[PDB]
Formats: C-alpha cells, structure tokens, sequence
C-alpha cells in the first residue's frame, strides 16, 4: 500500500529539482557567453513540460483512487479469537501454582 | 512578542417551578 | 453531493493550472522595453522591480498552494480505497488460525502426557497394598 | 478511453441466444 | 401467489472486472467468491396455447442434492408499475431426475443451450452473478464448447412475490456506488 | 526556493494503520469510527462512533463505553495505545448486551422454579439444596470461569449465523435457507427427521444442564471419594474416559480383592 | 432565607425523585407489572399482581414535615405488622 505515497514522494522530491532546474536555467541566462545555448533552451523546455508530467502523475493518482469511494466494514472479530489463548494460557498458570503448591506440601514431610 | 439529554423534562419541570416560583425582586 | 465535490475539486485544480502561468506571464510581459513620451523615466525602474519582486513571490506561495491543496486531497484518498482492503483483512486471519491449532497440538499433548502421569500414580498407588 | 462495455456486442449476445442464428 | 422477477443487463469485460469485485467485498458481508458452473437446457411445448410453453431447465453437475430445476419465464413487460427492471411471470420447481425424461412426452425438444460459470455475491434481496457464457459445437458432447463471448455477460436479479412495489428507489441508490464502473439497463429480450 | 526544501525533508505513516487495524469512516469534516459489531454480525441498536483528533494523534470514545465490567457466578450454600483503548470499550460494549440479555431471560420468560433479579443480581435456586448468584460485576474502573469462558464461544458461535454462508446455497434457484429443508421438499422428511433439525434453545437452559453436569460429576465424585476413604478393603480403582461429552460421561469403577483379582473378572 | 432553600432542595429533591421514577418505567419492567397514577413531582401510584395474571402501593411525599422522606403507605394489600419486613 506504499505505492502511492511513493507517488506523492515523487510529486514533492521532484521540487527541488525542479528549483535546481530553474536555478540553472537563470545562471545560464545572466552570464554574458553562453556557448551552450541548447542546455539553457532545454532547461527551459524541461521545466516547462515537468510540471506538465507532475500534473499528469497527480491525473493518474487520483484518477486510480476516483471510483472506490465507498465506506469500508473492519469484519470479523481476529482479536476475540487471538484472546481465546490468553485464559487458557492462564488456566496452565493456575495449575502451574497448583502443583507448585504440590511441591510445597511436600517439601515439609521430607525434614519430619 | 452539553446536555444529558434529559434537560428537557428536567428544564420543563424547571420551567413549572418558574410559574410557581418566579424570580423576586 | 458527490459530483459536486469532484468539480469542486476540479475547479481548484485548474484555477492551481490558471495561477502558475499567470504568474509567468506578467513577469515577462512588463519587461518589454517602451520609447519614452514626456515620462520622466526616474521613477519607473523602481516600479517595475517593486512589482517583479512581489511577482516572483506569487509563483512561490502558489508553489506553496500546490503543496496544501496536494496535501488536502492526500487525506480525502487515504480514507476510501481498495489495494489491499478486502486481502489484509483475512491475511490476518490464518496467520493466527495456525497459532491456534499450534497451542490446541501443545494443550493435547500436554493433556495426554499428563494423563499418562496420573494413571502412572494411580498404579503406583496400587502397587502398594493400600 | 476504452470500450470495457460494447453496447453493440451486448445487443449482439442479448439476440444470439434468441433464437437459432449463427450456430451452422 | 405468483412472484416475479427484476433483471437488470450489461456486458463487462474481463480485464477492469478485477476493481469492481473489490467493491463487492467492501460493502457487502463476509463472503468469498463461488465460481459456481450449471448445465442449461431449452425445452417447449407444442401446445394449443398461441405462444409456445417455453421454459429453461438448469442442473449443477458439480454440486450434489441440487435436482433439475425448471424456470418458466412470461413475456415481456411494457407497464408502468417498473420502468427498470424486466417484470416477468415464473413458476420455479425443483424435480429430480424424473424431469428430462418425462419432459420427451410431451415433444420437448433441441431450442439452443447456453453453459453458465462464473461468481455469484447478495446483499438482501438484490443478487448480481457474473459468469461466462459458453456455446457448443456438436451438441451431443459436452466438451466441444468455447466462450460465446470474451466480454462477461453481468446480470443483477431481485426476486419479489405478487405485488410489493416501491422497489426501484432502493436499487436505484444501491446503484449509484457503482455508477462509475458499471451502466446497469433495461433491455428488450428481443433485437 | 531554499525555504520549501528544507520543508520537506510521519502523518500519513500512522494514518495507515487505523484503515488496517480498526474500521475507518469520514463523516463532515471528521475522522470516526465505529465500535458494535455490526460487521461481525450483531443486530444491537448502538453505534460505537469514536472520533479522532490530530495533535501525535489521539481518539476519543464516547461515554457509556468507559469503565470495566464483567460476569461472576458463584454457587454457594445460603439461603498501540489506541489499539488498547479502543478493545477495552469494547469489551463493556459487548458486556452490555451480554447481561441485558440474560437478564430479560430471566423475566421474560416462565420457567420452573423461577429465578430474581435485583439490579444486575440473577439469584437461581435449581436444587431445594443448591443455589448460585450470577453477577453483572461493573468495577466500572469461589467463582468457576469456564461458564462465562464457554458462553463468549456461545455468543461468537452465535454470532456464526449472522455471519457463515450455510444461508447463501450455491443455485440461483436456491437464494437462501438450510441444505435439509431444501430436501424436505422434493424428499420429505419424517415426522421425526422434521422436527429433529429445528432447535430453538436459550442460552441459560443449556448454562443449567452444563452446570447440573458439573455438579453431578462431583456429587459421584463425592460418593465414589466416601466409597475410597470408608471402604479400602478390597481395593478401590476409578478411572474416567479422556474424551467427553458436554452433558453425558463414561467412567470405570473397580472393587476388586486384594490379591487374586487376575482371576476374579 | 431556611425556608426558601427549604422550600427548593425539597422540590429539587422531588426533581430528583420524579426523574427516578421515570428513567426505572421505562425499561426493566417485563411489562407483567404497571403504573397506574403518577404526578409531576407529588406522587406515583402502581399495581403489581395484576387481575390477568390488583395490589396496590400509592408513594407520596407531604408539603411540610421536612423530618419525613417519601412515604410507603399499603394501598389495597395493607400488610400485617411485620418485625422486618414491613420495618424494611
């Protein structure tokens, strides 16, 4: 069930990059020589096209979630049966104390 | 730099007392 | 009703859609350099970066919307699915079924070699003549 | 975007076993 | 008294089923799927009467103490009573081996077969199957089928006796869940 | 552009338990649940409806869930932490039907040698020489467990027919019933075999065999304990069978001589 | 300023009381016994053994003896000089 908050990890990690991608954009554009021209225009491109493709993976999230909205029972009692070990865990502790009662009654005939 | 729920009978009994005993002045 | 809440929904996404580029356009638009006609241009340099920086900030909290509104309909998802739903519930189920009958197979064994005790003590009882 | 449903097929199935076409 | 019937139609296929069973557990009780399997068997008589005595027999060879069960289903319906399900009259009996062959006195004959397999889920009185639909060839055989169709032929029944209406309220509203995953219909058992 | 990075880098992690764990419903602007066991199958006019607030995170139930309460029967000779919080108001919501049941039992319906009730006080007197109090002990914070430790099996097996698949018959011309009465009709049953199948038995006759049972196999173990204790001349040997039915036993008793009992048998 | 307090606790007493009978009507009969007359704070009567399956006790309290708790007066019954049980 991890799938989709690894797709809203995706949704917010790619943010930085996308700062980084802003920020390379801007410092490529303010030096006075730019030689590499199509990193710039393609930094641009990809930033404009990027938020595009998180917009689309924010469609296909909630277009995967859209018509399963329903109420959901929690059925079955699993705890009540779980349970059902416990008294008889503690009836083996009543006849844990009971022989070891046993053993007490017959520790004082052994001195006598 | 809430109510028990019962407040009703219990304030309409209260609100009979009112008829009968008012506030004075 | 529900539909109401989808196009609701819908609406806010695609005014989040609005935001962002009319956030960039603006900046780009009054950068446009205009011929002066008795304008006394001192005072406009100001102006246009007083009005760049509050613009720029605007793509940073509608940066900050998109987080809350993602996050706003991270709690309406988390609450009504179906990936494991209907298959965590029984899995559950079994896992403890066999702890059961493991504990059943260990109370029966105890009881039948208690029992062997008990009858064990009764002969010896009566081995002796009693 | 996909036709799951195919209202055709469906009115195709619902007089196919209707009577005695398409069996010869 | 008489009772009668509601049928609601479609056709799913079977590769978005596999969401829409999620909903069936999610709503419903703790029940699992059954993948139930019947024989089908047309039969008519040739009587006096203007519309032949046209009945559908059903057998489950897969489950013991089931007999052959006969459904004699009416004409269809064009009242006002239900606007969305079919109104049919039927009389339903369970008999044992004694049907099939008491029913060659009579001149019921080869019509056409249709092979049921597939799930089965309830919730009160609605009860929504969806099964596979097989068509023979060389019908003397059992074996020699195939599927009559890929997509599933879904169907939704609610069962009531002689009169009980106000019904279509309450399916209607069970219907709007699945609205988005399934456009239940009315359609003609003709063209 | 520095500030929302380090914003970034747990709320929705336990979000996912209370979905996995308990049932989870929205409702307005707030989270709930509830606690009946409605999806377990029990047809009690009561809603558990606790709700939860984001802080951690806590729940909150609501009142007349708090408290401990259990039963007690005595005879006598007179004349997470969520996870935690939210079984433990169920176990006295449970508690609550449990003796309004049983006490509607006692009055509702005529019995021989009928029984009182006082407030949570079922005072029964079976015997002319025996008598035992069951009791509604709400701690709201000398005794035998395994009737109350039976009776949550009674109640879950109970809960079984609410629950189990023996009314949802396979056939679509079979929408729902028992597999004997669907044979009842083309092969019918006899007049025995028609009234063997039904049963229709209160919880508190078969508490009163069980405990009569009980009771007898002391009062055997009693007489069969003065047989040992009076009477060791022979021998005395009792043995008992390691498997046994819930009302009826098989016991072996021996008095045999003391020295050629090879012979003697 | 006594015999207002006086006057008021007694009636909240009979507040109290009037809500008691009311909460215990409505659920712990088996219906085989009944209420027969009741008052807003004054009195209540009942009937127990009733002619399909007759006896009657009638509790009121007075508007003066503040020494005195609600009273227990035998209607119909009227039961012999018991040493506990009447006492009870």
């Amino acid at each position: 069930l991890a799938n989709e908050r690894l797709r809203a990890l995706e949704d917010i990690e790619r943010e930085i990059g996308a700062i980084l991608q802003n920020a390379g954009t801007v410092i490529l554009e303010l030096s006075k020589e730019k030689t590499n021209e199509r990193l710039l225009d393609r930094q641009a491109a990809a930033f404009t096209a990027s938020v595009q493709h998180v917009e689309a993976e924010l469609s296909a999230q909630i277009r995967y979630l859209t018509q399963v909205a329903t109420g959901q029972p929690h059925e079955g009692s699993s705890y009540s049966s779980r349970k059902d070990c416990q008294m008889a865990l503690k009836r083996v502790d009543y006849a844990r104390l009971k022989l070891s009662d046993v053993a007490r009654t017959c520790e004082q005939m052994l001195e006598n | 730099f809430s109510s028990i729920f019962q407040r009703q009978r219990v304030d309409a009994l209260l609100l009979d007392l009112r008829q009968k005993f008012p506030p004075k002045f | 009703s529900k539909e109401t809440l989808l196009q609701s929904y819908n609406k806010r996404l695609k005014d989040d859609i609005k935001s962002i580029m009319d956030n960039f356009t603006e900046i780009i638009k009054t950068a446009k350099i205009e011929d002066e006609t008795q304008v006394s241009r001192a005072t406009q340099g100001e102006q246009d970066n007083y009005e760049m920086h509050v613009r720029a900030a605007n793509i940073v909290r509608a940066g900050e919307s998109l987080m809350k509104l993602v996050s706003d309909l991270k709690q309406f998802l988390i609450l009504n699915d179906f990936p494991s739903v209907n298959e965590a519930i029984d899995q559950r189920n079994q896992q403890l079924r066999t702890l059961q009958e493991e504990c059943d197979r260990k109370l029966i064994t105890l009881r039948d070699e208690i029992s062997i005790d008990l009858y064990e003590l009764e002969e010896e009882y009566y081995s002796s003549s009693s | 975007n996909k036709q799951t449903f195919n209202p055709t097929d469906t009115n195709a199935l619902v007089a196919a076993v209707a009577f005695g076409k398409g069996l010869s | 008294i008489n009772m009668m019937e509601y049928l609601l139609q479609g056709s799913v296929l079977d590769h978005s089923l596999e969401s829409l069973i999620h909903r069936l557990r999610g709503l419903c009780d703790n029940m699992e799927p059954e993948t139930f399997l019947d024989h089908e068997m047309v039969f008519l008589l040739k009587g006096q009467q203007a519309s032949p005595f046209v009945l559908r027999a059903r057998r489950s060879m897969d489950r013991a103490g089931a007999p052959w069960h006969l459904r004699y289903l009416g004409q269809p319906e064009m009242g006002d009573k239900n606007r969305h399900a079919l109104v049919r009259n039927c009389v339903d009996i369970a008999t044992s081996e004694n049907l099939t062959d008491f029913l060659m006195e009579m001149g019921f004959r080869m019509d056409h077969e249709f092979v049921a397999k597939g799930h089965l889920f309830r919730k009160g009185i609605m009860k929504i199957m969806v099964y596979k639909i097989f068509r023979i060839l060389v019908p003397g055989n059992t074996d020699s089928t195939e599927a009559l169709s890929l997509s599933y032929l879904v169907e939704l029944s609610v069962v009531a006796p002689a009169g009980q209406d106000m019904v279509s309220d309450d399916m209607k509203n069970f219907a709007e869940q699945l609205k988005p995953l399934v456009h239940l219909e009315k359609i003609d058992p003709k063209r | 552009a520095e500030r929302l990075t380090k914003s970034v880098t747990d709320f929705n992690s336990e979000l996912l338990r209370l979905r996995q764990h308990w049932k989870l419903r929205k409702v307005g602007d707030k989270i709930l649940g509830d606690l009946s066991y409605r999806s377990a199958g029990s047809l009690f006019p009561h809603h558990g409806t606790f709700e939860v607030i984001k802080n951690p995170l806590d729940v909150q139930i609501p009142s007349d869930l708090e408290g401990s309460a259990y039963i007690k029967v005595s005879i006598q000779k007179q004349a997470p932490h969520w996870q935690t919080k939210l079984e433990a108001a169920q176990n006295v919501l449970l508690c609550k039907e449990i003796f309004a049941q049983l006490s509607r039992e006692a009055v509702q319906i005529k019995s021989q040698v009928p029984h009182i009730v006082v407030k949570n006080q079922i005072i029964s007197q079976p015997f002319p020489s025996l008598q035992l109090s069951i009791s509604l002990c709400h701690s709201s914070n000398d005794h035998l467990y395994v009737l109350e430790h039976n009776l949550h099996l009674l109640i879950r097996e109970f809960h079984k027919q609410t629950l189990s698949s023996i009314m949802m018959p396979h056939p679509a011309s079979a929408p729902f019933g028992h597999k004997r009465m669907r044979l009842s009709g083309p092969q019918a049953f006899d007049k025995n075999e028609i009234n063997s199948l039904q049963s229709s038995e209160g919880l508190l006759e078969k508490i009163i065999k069980q405990a009569k049972h009980i009771f007898l196999r002391s009062r055997a173990a009693a007489t069969i304990d003065s047989l040992a204790s009076r009477i060791e001349d022979p021998q005395i040997q009792a043995h008992w069978s390691n498997i046994n039915d819930v009302y009826e036993s098989s016991v072996k008793v021996l008095i045999t001589s003391q020295g050629y009992e090879q012979i003697c048998k | 300023m006594y015999n207002c307090l006086h006057s008021f606790c007694l009636s909240l007493q009979l507040e109290v009381l009037h809500s008691q009978t009311l909460m215990l009507i409505r659920e712990r009969w088996g219906d085989l016994v009944q209420v027969e007359r009741y008052h807003a704070g004054k009195c209540l009567s009942l009937s127990v053994w009733n002619q399909q399956v007759v006896h009657k006790v009638t509790i009121k309290i007075d508007e003066n003896d503040v020494s005195k708790p609600l009273q227990i007066f035998h209607d119909p019954p009227l039961p012999a000089s018991d040493s506990k049980l009447v006492e009870r």
